[PDB]
């Protein structure tokens, strides 16, 4: 019951799928072989959630890998966790998108959409009570971009009703892995502003600066900041894996997090993210956690929220605590922050709380922050948008592909309204 | 003979009934797998338990949730032998703390089974008194379901009693942000239905578990005990002998003035650590002032903001008669304590023999007297006018009605429980004058 | 020969008609087998007053007990007297009737009295004489009080000649031990005042004083107060159970006591109540008894005489004890007094004597009285009605019930006239 | 030759009923078997007692009540084997002090059967010298049911002698409050059917009983064995022989001057402790001189607020006829005391030789020498002013009607009776003014 089915679109999202998994597999206790090895009945009990149990014992993740060129997935398929996997659900094409969008929604799409959504179907059919999906994708990115807008549209065609989440990593200010960043980002989320119920946006630059300032990591690899990641994943669908004083499912947190149904951007946050040594001079509690998810420098995107203010705030806590203390330490956060919290929202704080902490942690904490400093972000996608398409510097590439400039006009109108919603509530008293 | 059926809808709902029925089988002394390992407590037994021929002994309780953690929690616990595995009902899909979906759309799918387990057992029911509800306002499933429920319920057993014990929203902490909304509109829809529903604070339980008993670590294991406490004080009338025996029918005759005035405010005394137990005496006047103190509610509403108008004490254990009655006298004469002037006799009183059971592993102290006192009051008046502040801050901007509207219900609705509540608090403040000529 | 039929109504009634059947038992030497072991055969004379011999010396009592909840009347079944009445007796509806008089009267009353008119019938059929009945119940509960009425109105409606007693229970001021006393209350005796011939009016809080004033109980149960209400039962009822030197029949106490046929409520009292330290130093006498129960103190209702006159007065006097020491005591009374008796009354004593004395003791006295000071308690009964009633605060539970609010003014409009003539003697001269 | 019907009606007349025949059997010899174990005795035994030719012998006794307890008590007693066993008649229920209820309603089923036995008894008489009746004034059954059986009795026998032993009510005390109604209406019957009704005063006897006997507690007992020596001596003249010998006629003619003023005063003496009684001579002349104080009346009447008009002396034992003829002529010429002027002789004498019997256990000293004297004076104008304007009190305000009214009589019959009492009242002080020349 309450199934779940996963995307990966995009190398990015390829590789945050991988790690998302083997931390999945890894405090359920699967071998990569998928036999379950296990201590704990309750790993068992809610298996289903994301797995598929085959003949023998055998665990098949209800997962599905997309992407328009095959290296990446075969990276996958020869790594440790390449065997968990069906090889089916390995679905791609012979030719990448490059970064184009265009190529990744419109060409390519148009061939390979039918084929990964037969897929879907076939995993959707399996499920006892689907709940909502999640996506992996980067806006930045070409396929990733394209065939998650894609999937988005025609998954919410198909599946209207359904929850439909994501894990987008936003492009940064200051890095930059691809010159047409603010162009398929502005497609992207143009698609997704209509479609999608939650996303979660990730920033490389903030996963750096959480890794050089806490976990004082001198050679922080992607490995890393996927592991934060899916630390994210874990924490957010840990209500419905796991027993639980308050319970708080997908659905829950998109009722409690989406006020009006444009504004589903939200900056995510993990505690406690010590180093090494750090961990025997602080004594963890959650006075310490709720100050450590509630500091700026943890948030896991670049935008700062005392620039903005809070729409709505979700704790989902994991560990043994009495909730009598994350009640009181929420109040002083409140207090203290008045002024960062919307007032035409009487209480903004959605918590959650889990038994089971992860990664034998005596104790964790995952936050979702909706706020109005994303605004920041929008606005900055949008300015390198506008400057870049006043001498249409890229646009034949787009135009080969086939679609029209008037997409794109209407893409920034939209971000434009974006932006100006996003501030009305700022300005609203 | 005379029954109740206990019905648990969503988390707060079945997790108190947790609590509460295993207070029931320490007090009665019923095994976890539900087998009498051993006079008077037989009768006491009947009250909330239905006996099987194999001598096996099933709880008259429907526990209710749409999502099944929770359920599948119960049903994994210690208590899996106990519960009869058909009452234990689980949807598919949670209700996303949306009353719109746990009333309308998710809710029509399971309302005909939960009715129909609870038809099978009224008529096994010899003497049926009435419904214990229990639910929480901010949840989805709690306020949705628990208002299908109680107007189905009403329509087909209006005639008996029904007593809800829902959690109130607390006035500083929260655990979600459509909880108001969630609250005004199951508030709307069991105003008419409900005879008398007895409220409850987390917030206030606590300060009452950080004050009295000392805990600095206090979990919902301990919240729920004490509210375990307060309904087996109230049923404790119903099922052992006592001196004077108060009834749910009484209940509602004394506390209940008007029809659409029927919450009171639950209340224990003594709660006091197991430390302190030895230096204290405990007598009757010393619990009996214990439970007007403003620090003691179970709800964070100072009565001094009000003034009483129907107070129930519930007096078990080593008790004596006179000592209450003069208890009473002095918090009667007492003017910190006010009471309306046209309710001239403000205090109903309930004595029974038998004193409160410990459970183990219990904060609570071992005591041979123990007092619930539900008070019918008028500072809860604030605590409306707090939450229709709250909700009218969110829907002036339209917050997240969306959600609602996407789950099937208008925006008249809101208006309508909106302008009921209003409605409410000034019936609540009308009542408040004093008399005239 | 002159039976009594004993019926009890509500838990207060049924409480109290235990007790008072232990009492009996126990001074006629009757096990609670119902078989006799007594010493005097006295006792086996008149035993048919209130018992029927039924076959091999099993002496059954002329008890009815009715209650609309099951608990008060399952409990006496289980206690050690409840072999000793008839089964068939226990007569009990189906559901309480919470502390609403409507309730009690009207929605159960209709169910459950043809079943207790026909055990009536069966007992008084079983009768070759019956005298009057005796009816044990609290004019502030919901089901003594409906019981009460509708049994009293029926009763006399099918025996219209014979003598009507009423034990009741009634509110103080200091005390409530439910909210709509005042309602239950003003309407039970607004029905008894027109159907009974005699009410006693006993006060729980006046039981209370009297016993921490006189007998000095640091603990007195409920158990104390009906061994005291019992001892009254017995005192009164003692001429026709046994030969006396100046018998007193009930309906002689009534011709006595009743000079208009309204004015039958009464105030009960007994002597000597000394506790375990004072009856050796108290040397036990006819003049100390009678100033102990014409000590204000002493008397069973809150009510003080001292503020109303006297109308008729009743000395049932048991013992062995001088018919002129009473009677000089008696004037001595009247001369101290007189301030506090009605001259147009010009002798207010009724005496009666009996030789066998109650538990052993040498000497005992029952007093009643009917004085006017009754007059407070019902003003005061009315004004709390009025009060309630203003702002009709409970009104809509009766109403639910069938009754109109016309019922609840008539109830009012008597209880007003019923005061009035109270005060017109007082203000007569 | 000559033979008495004693009727003993209501608690009173049969109490004293008791002591009476105790004093009879004592006096005759007769045990309480009813067999004499033993010359001049037997004619006087024959008197009051029916001899049966088994040798048993058989009050002349009719005991009458409308409650069964006291009758039952006397078929306990030890003069159980003495009375006839149908004789003792008994009724289902109690007059309740109502003279309406003793008189019309439930006299009216058994006066049939109390008339048959009656007749019964007078058939086997040779010749009846009347009708000995015992009541009280405010008993509801003595009054309502002697009332009733008076007329019946004037209505059949009719010439036939009827004495009444009543007992007066108190001036101070009272035993019932309905006293007055009661004993104003069974003296308005009264009138018209007795021929001589002997007053008696608990009060008084009490007074008696404290200043000479020296006792202090008394009880009814002594008080009937009092009252039980008035009439044996009232009645020795008939059963023993002789010097002077009166009938129950006789006592008629003497003592009532006019056919309404038949009200005389009991009076015994020497009333007189053992203790005392060896220092006192008790001669003709100190026991006549006791008979007339005040101090030793059996009514609370002082005879010096009247005057005599018939005063009827019966002496009994070692008397001689000069001593009584000097103490009466000694008695006469006294000033306190005052006799109407329109009596010139104002004494009858009565003498006869069998000394009084002390009864086992009694207080009564053992004397050679008794008198019962017996006057009919206007001091009992004062006691019926006292019990009329009791009477007015109370009939103003209709203070007990309704419980009269309610046994089938009007207020019509109250209003006539109190005006056959104002012109008794006004009879009695028109007798008691000195005569115009
Ligand atoms: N005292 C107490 N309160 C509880 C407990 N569990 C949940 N609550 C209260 O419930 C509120 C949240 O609503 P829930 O009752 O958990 O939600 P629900 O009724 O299951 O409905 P859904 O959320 O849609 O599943 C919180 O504010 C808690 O105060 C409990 O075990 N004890
Ligand atoms: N001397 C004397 N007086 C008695 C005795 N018994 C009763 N009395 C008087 O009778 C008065 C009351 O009337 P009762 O004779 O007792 O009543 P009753 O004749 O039995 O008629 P009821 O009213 O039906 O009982 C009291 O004031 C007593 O003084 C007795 O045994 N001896
Ligand atoms: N967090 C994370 N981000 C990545 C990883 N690999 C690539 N990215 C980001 O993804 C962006 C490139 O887009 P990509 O999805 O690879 O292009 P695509 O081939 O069209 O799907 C870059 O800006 C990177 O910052 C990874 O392993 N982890
Ligand atoms: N004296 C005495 N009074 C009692 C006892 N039990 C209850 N009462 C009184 O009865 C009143 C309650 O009314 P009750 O008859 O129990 O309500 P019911 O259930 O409708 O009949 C209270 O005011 C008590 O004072 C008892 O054992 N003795
Ligand atoms: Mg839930
Ligand atoms: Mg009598």
């Amino acid at each position: 019951m309450r199934e779940i089915v996963h995307i990966q679109a995009g190398q990015c999202g390829n590789q945050i799928g991988a790690k998302f998994w083997e931390v999945i597999s890894d405090e359920h206790g699967i071998d990569p072989t998928g036999t379950y090895h296990g201590d704990s009945d309750l790993q068992l009990d809610r298996i289903s959630v994301y797995y598929n149990e085959a003949t023998g014992g055998k665990y098949v993740p209800r997962a599905i890998l997309v992407d328009l060129e095959p290296g990446t997935m075969d990276s996958v398929r020869s790594g440790p966790f390449g065997q968990i996997f069906r090889p089916d659900n390995f679905v791609f094409g012979q030719s990448g998108a490059g970064n184009n969008w265009a190529k990744g929604h419109y060409t390519e799409g148009a061939e390979l959409v039918d084929s990964v959504l037969d897929v879907v179907r076939k995993e959707a059919e399996s499920c006892d009570c689907l709940q909502g999906f999640q996506l992996t994708h980067s806006l930045g990115g070409g396929t990733g971009s394209g065939m998650g807008t894609l999937l988005i549209s025609k998954i919410r065609e198909e599946y209207p009703d359904r929850i439909m989440n994501t894990f987008s990593v936003v492009p940064s200010p200051k890095v930059s892995d691809t010159v047409v960043e603010p162009y398929n980002a502005t497609l992207s989320v143009h698609q997704l502003v209509e479609n999608t119920d939650e996303t979660y946006c990730i920033d490389n630059e903030a996963l750096y600066d959480i890794c050089f300032r806490t976990l004082k990591l001198t050679t922080p690899t992607y490995g890393d900041l996927n592991h934060l990641v899916s630390a994210t994943m874990s924490g957010v669908t840990t209500c419905l894996r796991f027993p639980g004083q308050l319970n708080a499912d997908l659905r829950k947190l998109a009722v409690n997090m989406v006020p009006f149904p444009r504004l589903h951007f939200f900056m995510p946050g993990f505690a406690p993210l010590t180093s090494r040594g750090s961990q025997q001079y602080r004594a963890l509690t959650v006075p310490e956690l709720t100050q450590q998810v509630f500091d700026a420098k943890n948030m896991m995107a670049a935008c700062d929220p005392r620039h903005g203010r809070y729409l709505t705030v979700a704790a989902v806590f994991r560990g043994r605590m009495s909730m009598k203390e994350v009640d009181e330490q929420m109040l002083n956060v409140q207090n203290k922050n008045s002024s960062y919290f919307v007032e035409w929202i009487p209480n903004n704080v959605k918590t959650a709380v889990c038994d089971i902490p992860p990664r034998g942690l005596k104790m964790a904490v995952t936050f979702i922050g909706n706020s109005t400093a994303i605004q920041e972000l929008f606005k900055r996608i949008s300015e390198q948008f506008t400057a870049m398409f006043r001498r249409k510097a890229f646009l034949h590439w787009y135009t080969g592909e086939g679609m029209d400039e008037m997409e794109f006009t209407e893409a920034e109108s939209n971000m434009n309204d974006l932006v100006s919603e996003y501030q009305q509530y700022q300005d609203a008293t | 003979m005379r029954e109740c059926i206990s019905i648990h809808v969503g988390q707060a709902g079945v997790q108190i009934g947790n609590a509460c029925w295993e207070l029931y089988c320490l007090e009665h002394g019923i095994q976890p797998d539900g087998q009498m390992p051993s006079g008077g407590g037989d009768d006491s037994f009947n009250t909330f338990f239905s006996e099987t021929g194999a001598g096996k002994h099933v709880p008259r309780a429907v526990f209710v949730d749409l999502e099944p953690t929770v359920i599948d929690e119960v049903r994994t616990g210690t208590y899996r032998q106990l519960f009869h595995p058909e009452q234990l009902i689980t949807g598919k899909e949670d209700a996303a703390n949306n009353y719109a979906r746990g009333h309308y759309t998710i809710g029509k799918e399971i309302i005909d089974l939960v009715l129909d387990r609870i038809r099978k057992l009224a008529d096994q029911c010899t003497g049926l008194q009435g419904f214990l509800v229990f639910h929480s306002f901010g949840g989805g499933t709690g306020s949705g379901f628990t208002s299908l429920l109680m107007e189905r319920l009403s329509v087909d057993y209006g005639k008996k009693s029904k007593l809800e014990f829902s959690i109130y929203p607390a006035p500083q902490v929260s655990t979600a942000v459509v909880e108001p909304y969630n609250s005004i509109l199951t508030t709307h829809t069991t105003l008419e239905h409900s005879d008398c529903a007895f409220m409850v604070d987390n917030e206030a339980i606590y300060d009452i578990c950080r004050r009295n008993l000392d805990i600095e670590r206090p979990t919902y294991t301990n919240l729920n005990r004490l509210i375990s406490q307060i309904v087996s004080s109230i049923t404790a009338s119903l099922r052992f002998d006592g001196a004077l025996n108060v009834d749910l029918t009484e209940f509602q005759t004394n506390l209940v003035p008007y029809p659409r005035i029927h919450f009171p405010l639950a209340t224990y005394a003594p709660v006091i650590s197991a430390e302190k137990a030895y230096h204290e005496q405990l007598s009757v006047a010393e619990i009996t002032n214990a439970c007007f103190e403003p620090a003691n509610q179970m709800v964070k509403c100072d009565p001094r903001h009000g003034k009483y108008m129907a107070c129930c004490l519930l007096y078990r254990g080593d008790v004596v008669p006179k000592d209450v009655n003069a208890a009473i006298a002095t918090i009667k004469t007492k003017r910190s304590i006010q009471f309306v002037d046209w309710c001239p006799t403000g205090f109903k009183v309930g004595i029974n023999y038998q004193p409160p059971t410990v459970v183990p592993g219990g904060d609570l102290a071992k005591v041979q007297r123990a007092v619930c006192m539900l008070s019918n009051t008028t500072a809860i008046a604030e605590a409306w006018a707090r939450l229709d502040h709250k909700f009218d801050l969110m829907y002036a901007k339209r917050a997240f009605v969306h959600w609602y509207v996407g789950e099937g219900m208008e925006e008249g609705e809101f208006s309508e429980a909106r302008e009921d509540m209003a409605a409410l608090e000034k019936d609540y403040e009308e009542v408040g004058v004093d008399s005239v000529e």
